[PDB]
């Protein structure tokens, strides 16, 4: 119909889809090692109209001519892939990073995934499984009547047995790492895939090569501040009504053609 | 956009209505009497304005 | 800044209960006290985590 | 003063070429060619300043000033 | 742009962030996505370390929001609005104007 | 305001552009008589009550003064002719163009 | 989307890492070798709509031009090295600092932090480590068969064996002094490491050219006072309250300027 | 397209503006050495149409005769250059200036600028610099084995080493004082760099002719009253109010006129 | 108010921590007893700071 | 200065190319061809300033300075 509100039209889905990266945020606000979302916005189209530069007189030049903008779309998400707060859930069996590393599981169709969420559990054949039950990688088989599990700060696994004063190695917890964190494609399930963009998976031992530390018994929370999302659901609210106020006097405007 | 540089400049004439006669394809040309003042071909005029 | 606290108040629970099972043990041949230590969580500098 | 703007029109920045004739003797005269060298439009009437004209070695062998004579 | 890798107390120089100053800011092009592009009005890009040579300083940890007020363009708007309300109007006066005089 | 035949116009829209060459012209690119150069470090232009043009150069306590935008003023304004391109060229009932200092 | 809301959404972030860093400081009120934080705040930009000083007419300059300002940064949370009391564990393990030294400890990758925490433990080898595991420099070995542990004023470790009227030398402890001391990287668990604003590391022995001195017996507490903390809650509370509140008068300016 | 609408976006714009040198000056609550602005309005122009004073009839004259007012504009805003309240950090490098003086930082530019912020820092070569890295004037080196540092009420620098009775001079802290204290250019940071408004800076010692006095372990906090901004904010409120419900009269009488 | 009242708190605390200390070395050979002085820190003659 | 901006017109940087004949013996005179090395538009009526012709082994051997004519 009218540029001005395919424009208008364009500013309130760019809003809609910033309402929905905050409201994301706000619903994972329990979930464990879950990395806040950002919304970033290019200028569309320009159409040219007059040449900017160009030869208005023989000696004198066209300054800033008529460039008509277009609307505005998001050009892509970006995680802030940064510590979130510790928080002690006095559990042997759940491990917190302290630096930049993720734990490697297997899904069920063979390929690996990574996860930051160190919620794990014990299956009924012993091996270190996630909270839905993904294997681990690699390993970590526990032995049968354990009386205590012991994962040091480089991700050695140790099982104290009854009547032997000396703990047994199981496994070894080791952590992945990426060139670019916010290129890992998210899944759900707090997983996240390799791609192309997020560089090569790094294996490396916790505390060597940048990879971060474990702490047995804490969980990592995640990084959302909510003070920030307040006042972005204030922003988007405000940029939406001023839109729709937009499209509302293209409307009129266009009412007023129809009459004449 | 910094390749843009002049190519040519558009002939600009300036002439009154008593000077020019419209021909049967509707272009219009110099009268005799103007023709022979103002020579075969106008002049540009460097003060026209487009 | 909530989980700051929060460990806070998770350490002065553990002191206190600490104290408490001293207390309790009085009067306890061969009983040695007990003492908890802390240390911060400190990320990267110019941020706490408790 | 070393801070100001001065923003002429009447001034051109030229290059002045010539040629040392054979057995060139002090006193005598010979042609030269001007040609502007930067965003002029035109040196019609212009008149050209004292300029040493200097050889491949460097050195003033004339010294050139005078009238511009441009076609037309 | 200094680097700190494990181990080593010293910082490790990797590159150098250098500002490109117009002379003429808003001879630039608007190329779409976030971009300008030089043109004859915004000629001789020049390089040059911020904070030297009129460059600005750089900020990290912090984002150059958009500088849209808020207020103007409602008010702009009011008055786009009704010029095109009495601008139709005269459209319309034209042609009634039109159609009397073709009547007769 | 110099047309490119190499006569002068006369406008009142206040809205200039520094072109690549610094020089201040209007938003048709016609250049503003007589001219004020804009350097190219200048951080901050102010064009103060009486028309003085000074920038604000790194490391100066002190401005530099660029030049003086005298305005014209006729005796009969209602004579001028009105050629188009917001720009008023003078006519035999508006002569006697005289350039001034502002507020003088 | 408008000036005054950024300014205000600056504001509002600028609290709460003021009371991140009270709450913070109250956390860890009772680990012994801590340091308290001091959050600094400095001006964010300064738009020169009127620039201070122009030549208005030729003779007549405008003092103090329209400076509208943005809002409010943190520069840093600096470290407030001061001596914190001492206090009386009486356990041959437990040493107090002096002065302004630091202990050195080597990290398991190899690297070397430093930390003014003063309880040690002897493992399983028979060297002294700090409590977290960390072997203490210079790797001061304690025999199996040892009766009492001395530790003087100038960080001489002495053993006294069974049955024998002179003790045994064991080590030598030195501190660490840097010329910066808030300008080191902590890294947790009461764990220091050099940075580049830190200067080097200068060893010295306790007593001579800057070194504190040693006590045995004795561990240093927080510095943090409770009361200041208090007193900074309560003026934290209510700016960012005001702050909240210049958000939503702000806002009610954008509601009442759309519905017109 | 009607002149009631220019005059009220322009008091919407000033208003807007009284709100953005409110946030301002809230954002900046906990930032030590900061001054509070406020902003100060004129009119603009007035349509002549009949000239007052004017022969109303040949023996009598237009009384006050038709003024038409334009809107309003700002014309600048002030500092308030008052003695910010002092508060006791306990600090031996934060210092406080009682007085109208002001530190003196090199810039890495090689520019001069100046600030009154105290909270000082040593640097990893000994020299005294500001919480950004600031080299301050005059250049106090503090040696490597320093055990304490004394700023007297006079700017002198003193260290006091080991065994050594009597305190090792190593500075003289100077202050800077205007002519015109509120003419500066604030460029953020704490920052003020002088202008031609500001007159030229008077190097004078913390004690003489103006400069104030220097005290250690004290910080001079901001002196903005808080219940004087909430009041001004409800202020600026109804006066947005106000020219929102100005403007949208016009836009009701204008619709009147359309429909003719 | 809020930081010529935060003054007067700061300078009862060290008053009180004054008399703790001298009450503490109540048994100390050789020990003197301290006391703590205040002065106001007026700035014009109608602002008090505390 | 070496921070300047200079923005010419008149201007064009170019390379010229000739033959070395024969027996030729110093102060005799040779064709030169002119052509342009970048972004300009036309040499239709320029001057060419001192050039030294070099050869393989990068030697002067001529030195080049002339009207150029362009046949139009």
């Amino acid at each position: 119909m009218i540029s001005s509100l395919w424009i208008a039209k364009t500013g309130l889905d760019a809003q809609q889809t910033n309402m929905d990266v905050i409201a994301n945020n706000l619903a994972n606000v329990s979930t464990n090692g879950f990395k806040r979302q950002r919304a970033v916005f290019e200028d569309l189209l320009y159409q040219t109209i007059r040449q900017p530069g160009a030869q208005s007189s023989e000696q004198t030049t066209l300054p800033s001519g008529l460039q008509i903008g277009t609307g505005v779309r998001p050009v892509a998400t970006e995680r802030l892939h940064s510590q979130g707060n510790l928080s002690q859930t006095n559990n042997s069996k759940d491990v917190a990073i302290k630096g930049q590393g993720f734990f490697q599981v297997m899904l069920p169709d063979g390929t690996s995934a990574y996860t930051r969420d160190g919620s794990f559990q014990v299956d009924q054949n012993g091996q270190l499984v996630t909270a839905g039950g993904f294997q681990v990688q690699p390993a970590i088989t526990i032995p049968a009547n354990a009386l205590s599990i012991t994962i040091g700060r480089d991700g050695v696994v140790s099982v104290t047995q009854q009547g032997q004063a000396a703990p047994v190695q199981v496994g070894q917890l080791n952590l992945t790492t990426f060139m670019n964190d916010t290129g890992l494609e998210s899944i759900g399930e707090n997983l996240y895939i390799e791609t192309q963009s997020s560089g090569a998976p790094n294996e490396s031992t916790p505390g060597l090569n940048g990879a971060g530390l474990l702490y047995q018994g804490y969980v990592e929370t995640s990084n959302v501040n909510v003070a920030e999302e307040l006042v972005n659901m204030i922003q988007v609210q405000r940029a939406y009504e001023i839109n729709s106020k937009a499209v509302s006097t293209t409307d009129q405007m266009l009412q007023k053609l129809t009459q004449l | 956009p910094n390749t843009v540089a002049p190519v040519g400049r558009l002939k600009l004439v300036k002439a009154e209505g008593n000077e020019v006669q419209r021909s049967d394809d509707g272009l219009f040309r110099l009268t005799a009497e103007a023709q022979a003042e103002r020579g075969a071909v106008l002049a540009a005029d460097p003060s026209i304005r487009i | 800044s909530f989980s700051q606290a929060v460990s806070g108040l998770n350490a002065a629970a553990t002191n206190l209960d600490v104290i408490g099972n001293n207390i309790a043990n009085s009067a306890t041949y061969g009983f040695k006290s007990g003492t908890a230590s802390f240390a911060d969580m400190f990320a990267g500098s110019k941020v706490g985590l408790g | 003063p070393t801070g100001t703007n001065m923003q002429l029109k009447n001034v051109a920045a030229v290059m002045v070429t010539a040629s040392y004739p054979p057995f060139a003797r002090q006193g005598q005269t010979i042609d030269v060619v001007v040609s502007s060298m930067g965003n002029a439009k035109s040196l019609r009437g212009g008149t050209l300043l004292m300029t040493p004209l200097k050889g491949v070695d460097s050195q003033v062998y004339a010294l050139a000033q005078g009238n511009i004579l441009v076609g037309g």
